[PDB]
């Protein structure tokens, strides 16, 4: 009981640490395809 | 009809029920989180909410109503106020939108984002809140102004128990004052039409909808709606609270709340954390019941009950949503499967529930009552240890747990005479002669028969059990009083000596084929009928 | 100081996260901002600083509400950080975040005011020596022993009467050691923020026509994360004005310290930044030690901290709480098992810890006694279970004599609170230590093998013991003797 | 310094353990990769040129020393941590200090059975050696009596 509670509270801990880091990975992946295009201001009014 | 101000932009992009707006020429600007309409039709607009704001100008829309209407390109005004819902008694038996618009079925208005009371404007929970059912409210009492979670798997039980607490107060508010009387208010969210439905002809049933109200946003209505049910629930509630009197706010229930607002903050590109959920996910729920309270004798006296409701899977409370909510909740009521399944409903896990506020939630009769009844029942558990195997032995503490434990099976709510009288007769060892399984019959006969006026001899002045008024006598003199305790027990000592005489000896007797399943019938329906 | 007044427009509003754009550059960092337009809002609206985004724009955080906020709005600094009240004005008061007072109970009246983010002590300011804290209670002072500048782990959840012993630490505090205390609850419940002031204003602890001995700082859960992360800076910042200008061995008590991790984690989600192991933020070591390192015992004073802890889904793994099990010096497990059995304090000696059980530290009858205690209660516990299976009859006299005497020692580390003199009616004990090791190391050789099991019950000290046994036996000497008349 | 010199040094880090996660904390706020336990993927390499220019310097460059003693926390005596093995990995030998050992009055609670020094064994006295040869037969035996 005191090995397979371990092995649980391990897996809990992994399971959080995983499924975050995969959203995150999307994430930067969208962001990075992600461009800014020609910004269309009065760059000489300033 | 939102009053419309001034051109704010134009629509942009549309990703299902979320959209964005570019400024208009001179880039007007908006207040945070509050009202647009976006001209859909010509005559015709739909609802949106602020949630960004850009710092190129672009406005984050949360869409509320008529989306497949709209378009890219089209024109956005603002109120410029935030969100504000019609409240008062003239929206009792009614079907609501989140929104104040009302649902057809086959007085002012109220802020839907208002902060909570302070520490001063607070009291101490004493007053009780009855639920009907004699598990709750003895073993977890909630008292006006708590916030008591209802936590449970799937078909186990939960919208049972709130529903029949709203049901319950029917037959109380009806002879006390109205100043006392307790006014429903039960949100529906992500549920189906079709349930939101048969609840209102239950409620209708029993009369209830004269001092209910029900708040739906239902499957097929946009994110948006889900999100808000809880606010607005609390808003017709804080009316009530802000004049004195007493409410009581379910919802149901705040798991597919947190869904929602994890749709609408991914739409919008917010930054996720565990499990996918925002943030501000805890806050949310916590403004949300932290806005149940019991204010001070200073500002009317009023109170907020909260009853929210959590579906846990696979009976796993390490959830994000579900711990979040009992951080915050003042106790927690756990139905659970396996007593459900094994006849025990309701059925709420004495072990795993709790109340916070304690004995304070407990009126005087019923206070006396379970300050021995949970010593007796943590013996009979104990013991029920040691009855896998090894012929368990029947003590007075296992005599009386039994009992106790069969009690607590029942239907519908339970009126507190019936329910204190007939704990009462348990803990002081009236059923020990009484088999556990015609308990529910002896106690049908006790409520709804009178044994000692059938054979002449009852000798009892005043108390009978026919007589409903007692209730609150009782409720201000305590069972252990002398004005009751001598005629109690008179009358509990005669009808179970009837009892056992005339009923329970002719069952021990049945011996045939067809009166067998006659007295299984009649244990079954006392079962559910008391 | 340059920066006082200076003035910035808002230019973005995503939830919590304001952005605002100076003209004239962005403030320093930890910076706070008022926003003038309060066209309208019910409260007011500040704003700090935690990231520059270039020279001119700032984000910031928002501790309140960001309702009917709009681009372009104007904000001014307040010339520097989040500035508290600090003195003796504010004993007996409650306040926010902000140093607002919200208990409605006229003006502060301060004469000072400090800044929330203050740098930890220099390593020239730390004392030269570990110091024990008399708490007054027997079972703390012996087993495990409180420290100056230190900072303890009050295990155990409530229905244990934790908030008594806080009530009552707080009046031992300054009774003996003439400190004040300072209770920060972080992410707290507002009915038991109630519940605890109607408390303590019964204990006389707060005394509002008298003189008052305790602070409070609250920050509740209905409040933005914003405020639930500084909080208890604010009352640190309290507690370290005594321990500096008043030189004085100050209280800080904090409800609880996870809530403090979890607003923070909320904060730096909000801000974007990557979570990490479990979701918490990649900053929570640094968080921490922030706060902690502010609680030591300097050369001035000192500030002892008792944190209550709380373990998510019962992980001790768990990083929130296997980071904070670092900074704590002691440990005190409060259990419903013990309570239950009538012992208040609950308290069970054998879960509870600390590090200066030392001689080293502690005097060496002190450290004898205690492991000699502990001792004593371990074999207790196994020749309970070889009762079990035997019965008490069979045991030997040598572990017939340790039965008894162990019996004694676990009545003899409850102990009646002077806070509870009202509600229980029985007067209160404040044992000192020395008398406290005394009457064990007596009780430990068999000094008192002839006082009754039950003197021992809700008493203080040795001479109570002895009187308690006295009344005790005139007792049963007038019954006996009406008895034997009829 | 003093390696470089001839001379011999003794270095103590308390403790790397805390220096990946500060260095975790730098790489999370650059917006690194994760790894595993979130750590970033060249944690290993952190240590890796820390511990290697601790060394015993040939006799043609001086005789100089750098011995180096990490150390690092577990959790619930738990060396299969990401960090912990790959110190482990990277050191040649390890003192366990087994918690339950601590706590029944036996300090410093160094497990014999788990600890080992890899090449520790030639610099060891000739003395000590003398002494060390039979007490690690009398040890093991003891061990499995018990
Ligand atoms: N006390 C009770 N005694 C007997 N039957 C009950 C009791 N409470 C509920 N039931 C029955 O159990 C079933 C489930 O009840 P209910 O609708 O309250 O479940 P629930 O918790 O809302 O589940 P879900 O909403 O996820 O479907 C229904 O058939 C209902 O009639
Ligand atoms: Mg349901």
């Amino acid at each position: 009981q005191q090995r397979t509670s371990s092995l649980y509270n391990k897996t809990r801990q992994f399971g959080i640490t995983a499924a975050l880091i995969e959203i995150l990975s999307a994430m930067s992946s969208l962001e990075g395809n992600a461009m800014k295009g020609v910004r269309r201001n009065k760059f000489w009014e300033g | 009809f939102f009053k419309t101000t001034e051109m704010i932009g134009y629509v942009h992009s549309i990703d299902g029920t979320i959209a964005t707006l570019i400024p208009a020429p001179g880039n007007p600007g908006v207040a945070y989180n509050t009202i647009i309409q976006i001209q859909v039709s010509p005559t015709t607009f739909a609802a949106g909410l602020v949630f960004n704001l850009e710092k190129d100008g672009r406005i984050g829309i949360i869409l509320m109503d008529n989306i497949t209407e709209v378009q890219s390109g089209q024109k956005v005004m603002a109120t410029g106020q935030l969100l504000h819902i019609p409240v008062g008694a003239g929206v009792l038996g009614k079907v609501v939108n989140p929104l104040g618009h009302e649902v057809p079925v086959g007085s002012t208005l109220g802020k839907v984002d208002t902060g909570a009371p302070n520490i001063v404007s607070r009291s101490p929970v004493n007053y009780n809140l009855l639920t009907g059912f004699k598990a709750v409210d003895t073993m977890i009492p909630i008292g006006r102004g708590q916030r008591e979670l209802i936590v449970g798997d799937r078909q186990t039980g939960k919208t049972s128990i709130a529903v029949s607490t709203i049901i319950n107060q029917v037959r109380i508010n009806q002879q006390i004052l109205s100043k006392n009387a307790v006014i429903s208010i039960y949100v529906s969210i992500g549920q189906r039409c079709s349930n939101v439905a048969r609840i209102h002809r239950l409620l209708q049933s029993y009369g209830a909808l004269r001092y209910t109200t029900v708040m739906a946003a239902t499957a097929a209505e946009p994110a948006g709606l889900q999100y808000l049910a809880p606010y607005a629930g609390v808003t017709m509630g804080e009316y009530f609270m802000n004049r004195g009197r007493h409410c009581l706010c379910v919802y149901d229930d705040l798991s597919k709340q947190a869904v929602a607002y994890r749709q609408i903050s991914l739409l919008l590109r917010r930054p996720p954390g565990r499990e996918a959920y925002p943030g501000d996910v805890f806050y949310l729920h916590s403004r949300l019941l932290e806005r149940a309270a019991m204010l001070s004798p200073g500002k009317g006296g009023g109170s907020v009950t909260a009853l929210p409701i959590v579906e846990t899977l696979s009976n796993d409370v390490t959830a994000y949503i579900v711990t979040n909510v009992i951080s915050i909740t003042d106790g927690q009521i756990y139905l659970d499967t396996k007593l459900f399944t094994g006849g025990q409903r309701p059925a709420v896990n004495i072990g795993l529930s709790v109340s916070r506020v304690g004995s304070s939630a407990q009126n005087a009769a019923m206070k006396g009552v379970a300050g021995k009844l949970k010593g007796i029942l943590a013996e009979y558990r104990k013991l029920a240890a040691d009855s896998v195997g090894g012929q368990q032995v029947q003590t007075i503490p296992m005599i009386r747990g039994a009992r106790f434990v069969a009690l607590f099976n029942q239907k519908q709510p339970s009126y507190f005479m019936n329910a204190i009288v007939s704990l009462y007769a348990c803990l002081n060892g009236y059923l020990d002669d009484v088999k556990v399984q015609y308990v529910k019959f002896y106690e049908y006969l006790l409520v709804h028969r009178d044994l000692g006026i059938m054979y002449g001899t009852a000798k009892n002045k005043f108390f009978y059990m026919y007589v409903q008024e007692l209730n609150y006598l009782i409720r201000f003199f305590t069972l252990n009083s002398p004005i009751l305790h001598g005629e109690l027990e008179e009358m509990l000592k005669q009808h179970t000596h009837l009892f056992l005489q005339h009923y329970q000896s002719k069952m021990n007797a049945i011996k045939s084929e067809k009166d067998v399943k006659a007295l299984k019938n009649l244990l079954y329906s006392c079962k559910r009928a008391v | 100081a340059d920066h006082k007044g200076r003035v910035g427009h808002v230019s973005q509003v995503i939830g919590a996260v304001v952005d605002v754009h100076f003209a004239d550059g962005v403030p320093p960092v930890l910076t706070a901002l008022d926003v003038v337009d309060k066209l309208g809002r019910d409260e007011p609206l500040t704003l700090e600083i935690v990231q520059h985004l270039d020279a001119h724009t700032g984000r910031c955080i928002a501790m309140q509400t960001t309702d009917l906020l709009k681009l372009k709005a104007k904000v001014v600094s307040t010339g520097g950080n989040i500035s508290v009240p600090v003195g003796r004005e504010t004993l007996g008061r409650i306040f926010n975040v902000l140093g607002d007072a919200i208990d409605q109970r006229g003006p502060v009246g301060e004469k000072l005011r400090m800044p929330i983010h203050a740098v930890a002590p220099k390593l020239a300011d730390q004392a030269a020596e570990d110091a024990v804290l008399t708490t007054g209670i027997k079972v703390i002072d012996l087993i495990l022993p409180y420290c100056k500048g230190g900072k303890i782990g009050l295990f155990g959840g409530a229905g244990v009467g934790k908030t008594v012993i806080i009530m009552e630490l707080i009046n031992n505090v300054a009774k003996g050691h003439g400190g004040f205390s300072v209770f920060a609850g972080v992410g707290e419940r507002t009915r038991e923020g109630t519940d605890l002031y109607l408390e303590m204003m019964q204990s006389k602890v707060i005394d509002l026509k008298g003189e008052s001995k305790c602070v409070l700082v609250y920050g509740q859960m209905n409040e933005p994360p914003g405020a639930r992360a500084r909080v208890a800076q604010s009352a640190l910042t309290m507690a370290e004005y005594f321990r500096d200008v008043e030189g004085q061995d100050v209280l800080l008590f904090i409800d609880n310290i996870f809530r403090f991790t979890q607003a923070n984690s909320e904060v730096s989600a909000l801000l974007g930044r990557i979570p990490a192991a479990v979701g918490y933020q990649p900053t929570l070591a640094e968080d921490l030690g922030q706060l902690q390192e502010r609680i030591t015992s300097t050369t001035k004073g000192s500030i002892t901290s008792v944190q209550a802890v709380y373990v998510p889904a019962d992980d001790i793994t768990d990083p929130a709480p296997a980071t904070t099990f670092s900074h704590l010096d002691a440990t005190t497990v409060l259990d419903r098992a013990v309570a239950e059995s009538g012992i208040y304090p609950a308290v069970n000696p054998l879960e509870c810890a600390s590090r200066i059980m030392d001689p080293d530290v502690i005097s060496v009858d002190h450290y004898n006694v205690a492991q000699d205690v502990v001792q004593m209660l371990t074999k207790y516990r196994e020749l309970q279970d070889i009762i079990a299976v035997l019965g008490i009859d069979e045991l030997s006299e040598e572990d017939k004599l340790i039965v008894d005497r162990a019996r004694k020692l676990v009545k003899f580390l409850s102990q009646p609170f002077q806070v509870a003199e009202v509600f229980t009616g029985m007067t209160g004990h404040y044992v000192q230590l020395d008398d406290t090791i005394d009457s064990f190391s007596g009780l430990l050789m068999g000094t008192y093998d002839q006082v009754p099991e039950m003197a021992f019950y809700m008493v203080g000290g040795i001479n109570s013991v002895l009187e308690k046994a006295k009344k005790m036996a005139e007792e049963a000497a007038e019954l006996e003797k009406m008895r034997r008349a009829r």
